[PDB]
RNA sequence: UUGACAUUAUUGUCAGGUGGGGAGUAAAGUUACCACAGGGAUAACUGGCUUGUGGCAGUCAAGCGUUCAUAGCGACAUUGCUCGGCUCUUCCUAUCAUACCGAAGCAGAAUUCGGUAA
């Protein structure tokens, strides 16, 4: 977007990153099964915390790479001034 | 009755079975490429599975393609001193992969 | 400088150094540009139309209202149809199982455009693998006669009594035998056909194998092999052919040219019937061919075909 | 075998007009956003028919068929038909044009009425000499009014609504074969303002 | 390879004669191209005359397959026809079934002929007559033996057989 | 049934191939490829169930191994590629909002994570 950017969603550091989205995962999603129950239940159980488990790393993933300023596709004087503050290949790496 | 442990199906499966009248086998459960290990280099190539060799067990096994612990498969090199045999060592029915150990 | 395209070779494509170097000499840079750049097109998809249960311009329409994109090639016939772009499987549609059609390479055909089958004949065979074109040969027989078809092999004569009756010919005698004391089990007076016991094995696109694992000990024993075959194909008959799927001098032209002063009952005639470069006389360093003009050749990239050599023989007395 | 419920109703309405579609090499298909309507132009139209689709989504592309996967409304998009079909005109042309209902259904059916004229417009532009146009149109206030404008700028306008579509939704499959292409067409008629004028009270 | 006994053709004619009719006539009085048929390995193959005449010097474990393969005979005595015969049978057919070009593939893969397909078959079949089955182009598919009558499956529910498959072209994917 | 020789197509010899077709000294093994009828043997009982972090192979490696690291097991890491839905009552907290807090480049506003909290 334009001139500037503080408005980007934090970034967590990838041991933190995994204490949100697996911890949001026990306490949003139901967790208590019996093995008595039908094997549907079951599966259908399981099934709703991978995908929402996959929900929650693509929601965070996703935030990042909104949030942040396409480099290339800004301006010639940003795209080059976050060249000089920063090693622009190890910011698209 | 359908078969609900993880399978390798060769390359001519349209009209295969003459002696597997009523054996279903869904697409879901079908995996491709083993996550092998080298022994003697401890590297790990993923290389897609050729051919399902000699599972334990049960010999209808070995003609269906079932990949339970313990069955030795035929591992491609096209990306490649290679063995081209592997032994497989989860029970790829309980985690995601198929991983497997040359011989 | 030679060496920097030879490290241009058995690193770019991960070759073998004994294949680059005896596949570069007494070739151009240009004629380097044409096989070597060639080995990732990969057999264009070429079709062999049985004649005997449908003519071609009847089987134009069969597959062009499933949405099948054919246009023949050059000059030679009309049977082989080049597919483009099909949906509908490429072995599963129902005039593969009646047998109006098989599955060949464009490299497929010529070994028996070259041979002239006729009426009422016997055809002999010693090593014919799928049996594509023994197709070919009852086919332009129209079913009469007698066709012989062997090969050396018990897991692969399969496919020779799966296309034979696919394709319905009738007139087959498949067996297995041994090739070299094949005229102690017969010896039939007419024409015999031969085709690719080969170690130099052309086209590196079909088998990649050829890439890595090919020394010179296949070159050793092998053209000595398919040099007593041919020693057996003249002691058959009458038209002889035999042929290979390479380009290497020591599989053809250098084993049909021993047979040729071997004995003098050997008359080289013009072989191909259309088109097909001249073939050379000096191979590095070996004897006088004004002879061996006729032996045809065909190159993977100045035409869209599979590298291969075929020569036909007459016997005399 | 197909890939939405969209494809059992052009199937259906080349039965019922002659089988268009068989005939037609060249189309160009408007809106598809699955490939219910490319992969029945294919199994009708012959062999290399050469098939371009327009949809604002981006996705996959088919084999035998072309598909540019951008804006509906653009210059830029009309400059890549431009691109390509200046050589040829269109056979046909074909329009699945769908809003994203569920607010109110006065403009459901209104920002479809207006999107059928901009699909006109890339019509108009890019078809041959008496072919026709297939358009998916809602009824509602303003479909008297499209019907006249296709009236005056076809042969033979027909609406249909064919079996194999909801029975509860208020589709219709209006086609217009037979196209006049003028030399002289007029500028404020093909407008959407002059279009949806409404009448005056009685 | 070898050659028939008195009743071992008998056991073969009956079966041909179970698809063509008395039209086996056909079959063995040519006069040009006689065509004489051998077995080897217990299966019998259909060849011309002097094309088997010449190939007796092929040996047994040397030889695989000769011509045209009908059938095998089982360890129990009886003939059974092997999809390769229909090159030979198709031409000379007594009672014929033609299918759907929707309803092919499912007849391809293994299945039997539903009734889903009503146009112009053969008349005056009997229950338990052995069929030929065609697919435009009349190409042949297979053999059968019919589930009903002509007059009973006229009158049908169209998911009911009106003839049992038993070998069709889709064989030759093996 | 093929070649060589002679008759110089026909006929002979020799040599090469097949040969439970006849003379002399049939049917049988197998079957977890197994398809249909019959006889057996039980299936399907929270023994506190269930939740958020995979599996395989190697790298470490607290100790224990009958002494003990070279009879072997081995945690956390780490490195390898990859049947649905309408309506009400009550309850639970694993809380979306409202209340109060802690951390966060938290200038303000806005926000992200976390704590108490039904």
């Amino acid at each position: 977007m334009q001139l500037s950017w503080k408005d980007i969603p934090t970034v967590a550091p990838a041991n933190d990153l995994l204490d949100i989205v697996l911890n949001r995962t026990q306490r949003k999603t139901p967790t208590v099964i019996r093995p008595g129950f039908k094997i549907t239940r079951i599966r259908a159980f399981y099934m709703r915390k991978v995908k929402y488990t996959g929900e929650g790393f693509v929601e965070k993933f996703e935030d990042i790479l909104k949030g942040f300023p396409n480099i290339n596709d800004v301006h010639p004087f940003h795209r080059d001034l976050m060249d000089t503050l920063y090693e622009k290949n190890h910011y698209k790496i | 009755r359908m078969i609900t442990k993880h399978t390798f199906v060769g390359e001519g499966f349209t009209r295969r079975p003459v002696k597997m009248e009523r054996i279903i086998r869904p697409s879901a459960l079908r995996q491709k490429k083993a996550n092998v290990t080298h022994p003697e280099l401890g590297v790990t190539v993923f290389l897609p599975i050729l051919a399902v060799k000699k599972n334990p067990q049960s010999p209808m096994y070995t003609q269906l393609g079932v990949l339970t612990k313990g069955t030795i498969i035929e591992v491609n090199v096209s990306e490649l001193v290679w063995g081209k045999y592997a032994q497989v060592t989860n029970e790829p029915d309980r985690d995601g992969c198929v991983n497997a150990v040359l011989l | 400088y030679v060496d920097r395209l030879l490290k241009d070779i058995c690193e770019y494509f991960g070759y073998t150094p004994f294949l680059a170097e005896k596949l570069f000499n007494l070739f151009s840079p240009a004629e380097a540009m044409e096989f070597f750049e060639a080995n990732e097109i990969a057999r264009p998809i070429t079709i062999r139309t049985n004649t005997l249960k449908t003519r071609r311009r009847d089987l134009a329409q069969t597959l062009v209202n499933r949405g099948v994109n054919l246009q023949p090639i050059g000059s030679w016939t009309k049977v082989g149809l080049q597919i483009f772009d099909s949906q509908v499987p490429i072995g599963a549609t129902p005039e593969y199982l009646a047998g109006h059609y098989i599955l060949q390479a464009a490299s497929s055909f010529l070994p028996v455009i070259a041979l002239d089958p006729h009426e009422n004949e016997r055809i002999l065979d010693m090593a014919a693998a799928p049996g594509g074109k023994t197709t070919y040969i009852s086919a332009m027989m129209k079913n009469t006669g007698c066709v012989f078809a062997n090969d050396a092999n018990k897991s692969r004569t399969k496919s020779l009594i799966a296309n034979i009756h696919r394709l319905g010919c009738t007139n087959t005698i498949v067996c297995n035998y041994d090739a070299r004391e094949f005229p102690k089990v017969i010896g039939g007076f007419d024409r015999i056909l031969l085709d690719a016991p080969c170690s130099g094995t052309g086209v590196i696109g079909k088998d990649q194998s050829v890439k890595v694992s090919r020394t010179e000990k296949d070159f050793i024993q092998i053209p000595h092999l398919q040099k007593q075959l041919l020693l057996s194909a003249i002691d058959s008959v009458g038209v002889i052919v035999y042929s290979t799927c390479s380009v290497a001098v020591e599989e053809d032209e250098a084993v049909i040219d021993y047979a040729l002063r071997k004995r003098p009952n050997v008359k080289l005639v013009d072989t191909g019937l259309a088109i097909g470069k001249e073939a050379f006389t000096s191979y590095r360093g070996k004897k006088f061919h004004p002879s061996v003009k006729l032996a045809r050749r065909y190159y993977p990239h100045t035409y869209n075909v599979d590298g291969f050599f075929v020569a036909k023989f007459q016997k005399i007395g | 075998g197909y890939r939405a419920r969209s494809s059992f109703k052009i199937i259906q309405i080349n039965e019922k007009y002659g089988h268009f579609l068989e005939k037609s090499k060249v189309v160009i298909d408007l809106c598809a956003a699955p490939g219910s309507w490319c992969q029945v132009a294919s199994k009708l139209c012959p062999v290399n028919s050469l098939i371009i689709g327009v949809d604002i989504v981006p996705m996959k592309p088919m084999p035998n068929v072309i598909t540019f996967q951008s804006d509906i409304t653009t210059e830029d998009c009309r400059s890549k038909l431009r691109g390509y079909m200046k050589t040829w005109k269109a056979d046909t042309v074909l329009h699945d044009g769908a809003p994203n209902v569920g607010l109110g259904w006065v403009q459901d059916a209104f920002t479809q009425s207006q999107l059928t004229l901009q699909a006109l417009k890339l019509a108009v532009e890019n078809l041959v000499v008496n072919g026709t146009f297939v358009t998916k149109i809602f009824r509602s206030k303003d479909y008297n009014k499209l019907i006249w404008v296709f009236q005056q700028l076809f042969e033979k306008v027909e609406a249909t609504k064919p079996p194999a579509s909801r029975n509860v939704s208020a589709e219709i499959f209006v086609v217009c074969k037979g196209f006049k292409a003028p030399k002289r067409l007029d500028p404020r008629l093909l407008d959407p303002k002059e279009v949806f004028e409404e009448l005056p009270d009685g | 390879m070898r050659q028939l006994t008195e009743e071992e053709t008998k056991v073969v004619f009956e079966k041909l004669a179970g698809y063509i009719g008395r039209n086996i006539s056909f079959l063995v009085d040519n006069k040009e191209l006689p065509h004489v048929f051998r077995l080897q390995k217990d299966r019998v193959y259909y060849v011309p005359d002097h094309v088997a005449k010449l190939a007796t010097s092929v040996a047994r474990p040397n030889l695989m397959s000769l011509g045209i393969c009908l059938g095998k005979f089982t360890k129990t005595g009886k003939f059974r026809l092997h999809i390769t015969s229909l090159t030979v049978l198709a031409k000379h057919a007594k009672y014929k079934i033609w299918i759907k070009p929707n309803g092919e593939m499912p007849f391809l893969y293994g299945n039997h002929v539903l009734k889903a397909h009503v146009g112009k078959m053969s008349d005056d079949i009997p229950e338990h007559a052995g069929v030929i089955v065609f697919a435009m182009n009349d190409v042949p598919l297979g053999f059968g033996v019919s589930a009903k009558s002509t007059s009973e499956s006229r009158n049908m529910q169209p998911t009911g057989i009106v003839a049992f498959r038993q070998a069709d072209i889709g064989e030759y994917l093996r």
